[PDB]
């Protein structure tokens, strides 16, 4: 029951700050070390810092000067703060505890650092061509287009229809992500029985259902 | 401060070999030295302590060894959940430093894509928007590539590829490419087509519809 959990942005302005609660559970502040690490996308982990049970704090040398930890101890509660914000601080944010190495991680929060304004996704289903050969499987997707930052969170039937589904990763194009998924099942199980994506684009309180529906009168 | 470098940076093997992975501190750190498993969209797992002390409920093909500057972390007999970005860290002073990782992927028997070509929507075309997708699943190798067709004519400009990261099942890829026009150019012409090219046949895989006929 050693959780932790990052609370942050999601999307900073450059020259602007940054701040990122971790929120810890099933231990005591006071007596185990929290450390912060992030994770430029597609790239390596890097240290940046870390406070002490006993509240003392120990940072990056690179990211010294605008990197401060702090926390409380009563709310479980440990606190990250960066300025001068700049592009190459686009990363995942973790926290992770220290007890015979870094054994609990947070989920990690995704902080991109751009002047781009957050835009909604529009979400449109993708029912199998006419014609096709249904036979033994069909295929349906979900193609998420138009949004910024990222992520996105793409489902289907809310999480119970997980086998055979391809979520692809997001391409960005003109200051705007898109994104696709793909579930495959049996001939029988559709359109009998109802398929849906579900996506939620947190950064600008979006969340659409979009049904899988056959493009003609089946 | 202490660099650590990891070695290699990638590696791909087969079923069942061996994989080998090293560390090397630029300074003595005694046995700080801890190594971490990370899968796509997830932080890292902590896998060993103390250089050789292995967290209980994993595996007993993961090993490590090491004392001072060298630092090897093994696993014995790879299985197809093991592919995954591995990390090896320092913990003996600060700044604490990541070993610059190595990423792990798994030769497996050849596999032809499961192609499957999808006109645009009628909300996307109502926007002004035309996206063709194409989805190439579960292939390997990973070594891929499609070809779009508008009426027989190669396009190249406004596509978009995409492929997920190895599957930790079945070793496959899988990819969507997604032509996008605009619903004038996209009602224009008639016929499309998603070509892909995989080392699993020399005539490539054709997937195609016309724009009127259906």
């Amino acid at each position: 029951q050693v959780q932790l959990k990052e609370s942050g942005p999601g999307l900073v302005a450059p020259s602007q700050s940054l701040s990122i609660t971790c929120t810890v559970s099933g231990f005591s502040l006071s007596r185990y070390s929290v450390h912060w690490v992030r994770q430029p996308p597609g790239k390596g982990l890097e240290w940046l810092g870390m406070i002490w049970g006993g509240g003392s704090t120990d940072y990056n040398s690179a990211l010294k000067s605008r990197l401060s930890i702090s926390k409380d101890n009563s709310k479980s509660q440990v606190f990250l703060k960066m300025n001068s914000l700049q592009t190459d601080d686009t990363a995942m944010y973790y926290c992770a505890r220290n007890y015979r190495g870094f054994a609990y991680w947070g989920q990690g929060t995704l902080v991109t650092v751009s002047a781009a304004k957050t835009t909604a996704p529009s979400v449109y289903p993708l029912a199998p061509v006419c014609g096709d050969t249904t036979g033994s499987s069909v295929t349906l997707g979900c193609l998420v287009k138009g949004y910024f930052p990222e992520p996105v969170t793409l489902t289907w039937n809310s999480g119970s229809l997980s086998s055979g589904v391809h979520t692809f990763p997001a391409v960005l194009q003109s200051d705007l992500y898109t994104l696709s998924s793909s579930v495959t099942v049996t001939s029988s199980t559709w359109p009998s029985q109802s398929i849906t994506c579900n996506v939620a684009h947190p950064a600008s309180s979006t969340k659409v259902d979009k049904k899988i529906e056959p493009r003609g009168p089946t | 401060e202490t660099t650590v470098t990891q070695s290699p940076a990638s590696l791909s093997v087969a079923t069942g070999e061996k994989v080998t992975i090293r560390c090397i501190t630029s300074t003595d750190i005694d046995d700080d030295m801890t190594w971490y498993q990370q899968k796509p969209g997830e932080p890292p797992k902590l896998l060993i302590s103390e250089a050789t002390t292995l967290r209980p409920g994993v595996p007993s093909r993961f090993s490590a060894s090491g004392y001072g500057t060298d630092f090897v972390f093994t696993i014995e007999n790879t299985l197809s959940e093991d592919v995954a970005d591995y990390y090896c860290l320092q913990s003996d002073n600060m700044p604490y430093t990541f070993g610059g990782g190595t990423k792990l992927e798994i030769k497996r028997a050849d596999a032809a894509p499961t192609v499957s070509i999808f006109p645009p929507s009628s909300e996307q075309l109502t926007s002004g928007g035309a996206s063709v997708v194409c989805f190439l699943n579960n292939f390997y190798p990973k070594d891929i590539n499609v070809k779009w067709k508008i009426d027989g004519s190669e396009r190249q400009n406004g596509v978009l590829n995409s492929w997920t990261d190895q599957d930790s099942k079945d070793s496959t890829y899988s990819m969507s490419s997604t032509l996008t026009l605009t619903k004038d150019e996209y009602e224009r012409h008639n016929s499309y087509t998603c070509e892909a090219t995989h080392k699993t046949s020399t005539s490539p895989i054709v997937k195609s519809f016309n724009r009127n006929e259906c």
